[PDB]
């Protein structure tokens, strides 16, 4: 629902949402976007689950 | 100015972004299930 959205707000008023109490499997974000930049800093995307 | 023991040439035609996908310690649909480079890769990639 956060990558299926249609009206990602502008940078001047960025929309922030909270995710909790669920199972995070990032294959969905991997296959939901033709990725151009995945520069993670705190945690490597590879073993992220 | 170098001497190499053995030299390997792996050839494959791919998309454009996957060229940047090809690098040691990377990830992607091609980098994870099609062609993963060694972490200590001693060599390089040529893309034209
Ligand atoms: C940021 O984008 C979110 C996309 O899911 C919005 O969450 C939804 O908001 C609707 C109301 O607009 C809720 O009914 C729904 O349950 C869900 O929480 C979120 O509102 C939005 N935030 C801003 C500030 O635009
Ligand atoms: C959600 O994503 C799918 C595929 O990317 C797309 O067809 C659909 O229109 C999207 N939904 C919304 C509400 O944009």
């Amino acid at each position: 629902e956060v990558f299926n959205a249609t009206r990602f707000a502008s940078v001047y008023a960025w929309n922030r949402t909270r995710i909790s109490n669920c199972v995070a499997d990032y294959s969905v974000l991997y296959n939901f976007a033709p990725f151009f930049a995945f520069k993670c800093y705190g945690v490597s995307p590879t073993k992220l689950n | 100015d170098l001497c190499f023991t053995n030299v390997y040439a792996d050839s494959f035609v791919i998309k454009g972004n996957e060229v940047s996908q090809i690098a040691p310690g990377q990830t992607g649909n091609i980098a994870d299930y099609n062609y993963k480079l060694p972490d200590d890769f001693t060599g390089c990639v040529i893309a034209w």
